[PDB]
């Protein structure tokens, strides 16, 4: 899978989020923060596997 | 094989069975994402726009997460098609509607009067 | 001048263009599953293509709000369309017609031969009837799409005929926040009388303008059904806008120095290292490719922002009120305006004055009447062939010499030109 | 956002083995790091290119918007202009110009009418056989005679000579009501 991983100041992980469990990370993902404004953005198309 | 104007096979001859079978990419479409933002809520509202499909249909496509409003306000999120989105109280929840150009209004027309 | 004529033109400018996005993980490295871990590598060379692409898809639709939601009341259509001999049908929309668009805007529509992007292409058109090789399907394929615009072609026409019915119905007063009813007579009465010349003319002359106007209409109309070439600057936005996203598909044969411009074959052929080569050559072909059509794309949205500045002032300025300004609204004495909905653009109607019969007349600068100089008022003297006489410069109204129309200054020395006569 | 992007831009690997330098040069010798050395430099000049030419397609849009900013405080801060919505919402009468961080803020005063009345009116008015059509300004019933007033406030004048210009007689001009001047 792909994920994002969050360091704090100090060398440690405190959170992280799966680019693929919900279309809302997802587009986390592409923004690459953890909070996102209101409105409408464009993702990656739909995929079929 | 085969090829198209951009060089990519579309139809191979099947080796056993001779037979011409066509290639087509699996992923098509768009997708997009409505959010009222993290910080109010983590619920999302997704519109496929090549689907014919609480779903709701619009002329860009069939919007789902979100319910529908035959009341008119202003545009605050501005999907395509004259269709908008916000975040109003159901708890609450996004509601899609159409946009409302301006306010109604009539004046009589008269031959003889004016207004100063 | 001794007599006048009625003309109407037409001036087409565009507003907005397509709106198009780009999904780069499948225009370039399209379902391998296996370059897309090289994908990641090259850096988030995507988010700022796409965002660059977000803003001009944003802009476009704040042009078209600027250009026509300029009135905040939603006057109704005045369901008469005939205000003093003016016929202002084939103009404001038919309660009795299917569409919602009056009669211009539909030949308007039925000019310009758009691609017709359906903003519904589902998979299973795309799927059959291959044979066709539609190009819009072709390009779907690839990652490229055409967002739908946020106001339809429905609500551009209501407000157009909103602008109408207030410039018809309330006049020049609806520039400011209120609008106040007046009848058609007599606003072309004040229409023509910033102009320059008086209201006698209009009171007098009514039916000779209004049958002008209508003449002008209809020939407006057969123009519109038979020349060709008219939405020329509205059609080009479309074949450069189509053109465009075509070349960016056909650029996807391109082997930018690798063995072949096909993958499934390099990574058929060759191992997990010697294929990298290949495909980072391609990768980065393929993403120079996509900058360049954002550049150019960008490139054109400044053009096309300009012009939709334009168009809106030319709106504020024509169509809510009368302007003064030489050759800015039409060819000629501006007097009102009508703007009609295009698609991509906006076809705005000016009706002009423009003088047609002319008549010689000697003049002079002055008249002494008994030693002291009589300057004129406003206007010219004249000599009409009898006496002398004081009328206008834009139609030729002989006046008997008064006191009224002429200003006494200096004596009869140092004006060059004072032929006598009496007031 | 342009410099943050610039600068987050330099740990691409563009088809080199590493995307930070002096680790090519430590691993490799002077002949095959050279390689991997050009792709970087290539990409790296690529990324400048591009972050050029975006800022000259902003300058140009922002060079744009301060000649419109210049033309509106030569036109609505340095007299009364005319045009129709150009400077303020109305009619313009004046305009005060304050400084803003990159740019400009235009304060206009306008006139705007806020209250309506109703009148009932004619075209002209015929005095003994000839028209009288009006100098500037339409006639009004005010209710109980005929009077003349401009167009902007109500202001009920008696109809005279002086307010009036004489042309033609009462036949081709249609509406008109008799009173006297
Ligand atoms: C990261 O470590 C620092 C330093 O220990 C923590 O912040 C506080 O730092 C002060 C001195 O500036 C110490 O007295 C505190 O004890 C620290 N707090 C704690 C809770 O240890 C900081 O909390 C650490 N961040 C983490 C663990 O996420
Ligand atoms: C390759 O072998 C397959 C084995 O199935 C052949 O398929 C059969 O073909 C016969 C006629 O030759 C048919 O009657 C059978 O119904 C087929 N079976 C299946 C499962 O499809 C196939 O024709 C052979 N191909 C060649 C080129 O010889
Ligand atoms: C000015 O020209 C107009 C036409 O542009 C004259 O009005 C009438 O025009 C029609 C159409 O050509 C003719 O059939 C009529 O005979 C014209 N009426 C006449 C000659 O009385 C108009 O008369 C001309 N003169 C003025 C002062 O308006
Ligand atoms: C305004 O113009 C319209 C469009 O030409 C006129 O409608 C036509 O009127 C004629 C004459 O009566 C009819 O023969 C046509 O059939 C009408 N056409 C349509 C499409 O309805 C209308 O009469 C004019 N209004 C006037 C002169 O007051
Ligand atoms: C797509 O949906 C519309 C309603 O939005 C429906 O009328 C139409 O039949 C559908 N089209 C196809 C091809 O199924
Ligand atoms: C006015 O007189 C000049 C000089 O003779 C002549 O050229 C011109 O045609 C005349 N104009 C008209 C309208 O008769
Ligand atoms: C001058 O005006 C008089 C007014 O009575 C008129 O009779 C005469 O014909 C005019 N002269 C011309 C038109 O040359
Ligand atoms: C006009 O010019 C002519 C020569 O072309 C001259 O004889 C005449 O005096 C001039 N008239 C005036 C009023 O200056
Ligand atoms: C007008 O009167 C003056 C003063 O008597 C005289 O000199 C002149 O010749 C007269 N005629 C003209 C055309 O100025
Ligand atoms: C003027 O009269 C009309 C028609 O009766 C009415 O609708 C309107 O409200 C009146 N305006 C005012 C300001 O009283
Ligand atoms: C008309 O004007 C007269 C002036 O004396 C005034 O008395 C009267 O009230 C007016 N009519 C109205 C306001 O209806
Ligand atoms: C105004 O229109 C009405 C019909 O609405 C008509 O009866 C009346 O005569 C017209 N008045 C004038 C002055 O034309
Ligand atoms: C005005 O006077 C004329 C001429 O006597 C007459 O025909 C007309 O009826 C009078 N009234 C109006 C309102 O025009």
């Amino acid at each position: 899978t792909t994920f994002m991983l969050k360091y704090d100041e100090n060398g440690t992980i405190t959170d992280a989020v799966d680019c693929s469990q919900n279309p809302l990370a997802e587009l986390k993902c592409s923004v690459k923060s953890f909070e996102i404004d209101k409105g409408i953005y464009q993702t990656s198309n739909f995929r079929v596997a | 094989f085969g090829r198209d104007v951009s060089d990519f096979t579309d139809s191979v001859r099947d080796p056993k069975t001779s037979e011409i079978l066509d290639i087509s990419p699996c992923s098509f479409g768009g997708v997009s994402v409505i959010t009222p933002g993290t910080n109010t809520s983590s619920e999302v509202a997704v519109l496929y726009q090549d689907v014919n499909c609480n779903v709701f249909q619009t002329q860009a496509g069939c919007l789902i997460g979100a319910e529908h409003v035959d009341t008119s306000y202003e545009c605050d999120i501005p999907i395509g098609a004259g269709i908008c989105a916000s975040y109003h109280t159901v708890q609450k929840s996004i509601v899609a509607y159409t946009m409302s150009l301006g306010a109604d209004s009539s004046i009589a027309y008269s031959n003889n009067t004016i207004a100063i | 001048p001794t007599n006048f004529s009625i003309s109407i033109t037409t001036e087409v400018m565009p507003v907005s263009m397509a709106k198009t996005s780009v999904d780069c993980n499948m225009y370039i490295c399209g379902d391998s599953t296996e370059c897309a871990n090289l994908l990641l590598q090259y850096g988030s060379f995507c988010t700022q293509l796409n965002r660059a692409l977000s803003g001009i898809a944003v802009e476009q639709d704040r042009n078209t709000r600027e250009v026509f939601a300029q009135v905040k009341q939603m006057y109704k259509t005045p369901t008469l369309k005939d205000f003093g001999g003016f016929n202002f049908s084939q103009i404001l929309p038919d309660p009795l017609k299917p569409t919602k668009r009056s009669f211009i805007e539909d030949l308007l529509f039925n000019k310009v031969t758009l691609a017709d992007a359906g903003f519904m292409k589902q998979y299973g058109e795309c799927l059959g009837d291959i044979n066709a090789r539609d190009l819009i399907c072709a390009q779907k394929f690839n990652g490229l799409t055409v967002l739908p615009p946020l106001l339809t072609d429905d609500m551009i026409a209501a407000y157009t005929a909103a602008l109408v019915s207030g410039t018809a119905t309330a006049g020049w007063t609806f520039g400011a926040g209120a609008a106040l009813q007046i009848p058609f007579a007599m606003q072309m009465a004040y229409r023509f009388n910033g102009i320059g010349v008086t209201q006698n003319v209009l009171y007098e002359n009514q039916k000779q303008i209004a049958n002008q106007f209508n003449k002008a209409i209809s020939q407006i109309q057969e123009s519109l059904t038979t020349t060709s070439t008219a939405l020329g600057k509205l059609q080009d936005v479309v074949n450069q806008n189509a053109q465009a996203l075509n070349t960016l598909v056909k650029q996807l044969s391109s082997n930018f120095g690798a063995i072949s411009s096909v993958l499934n074959d390099i990574l058929s052929r060759l191992d997990k290292v010697e294929a990298e080569v290949q495909i980072d050559r391609l990768i980065t072909g393929r993403l120079q490719s996509l900058q360049t059509y954002v550049t150019q794309q960008l490139i054109r949205a400044a053009e096309i922002r300009a012009s939709a500045n334009l168009a809106a002032t030319k709106m504020s300025e024509c169509v809510l009120g009368q302007s003064k300004r030489v050759d800015f609204c039409g060819k000629g004495y501006h007097l009102m305006s009508f703007p009609q909905a295009a698609p991509h653009g906006v076809v705005f109607l000016h009706v002009t004055y423009v003088p047609s019969q002319e008549r010689n007349f000697t003049t002079a600068p002055a008249i002494c009447h008994e030693g002291k100089a009589y300057f004129p008022r406003e206007g010219v003297f004249v000599f009409n062939g009898t006496s002398w006489f004081i009328t206008q410069r834009n139609f030729f109204s002989p006046q008997i010499i008064t006191t009224d129309n002429t200003f006494v200054s200096g004596s009869c020395d140092v004006v060059i030109g004072i032929i006598n006569n009496t007031v």
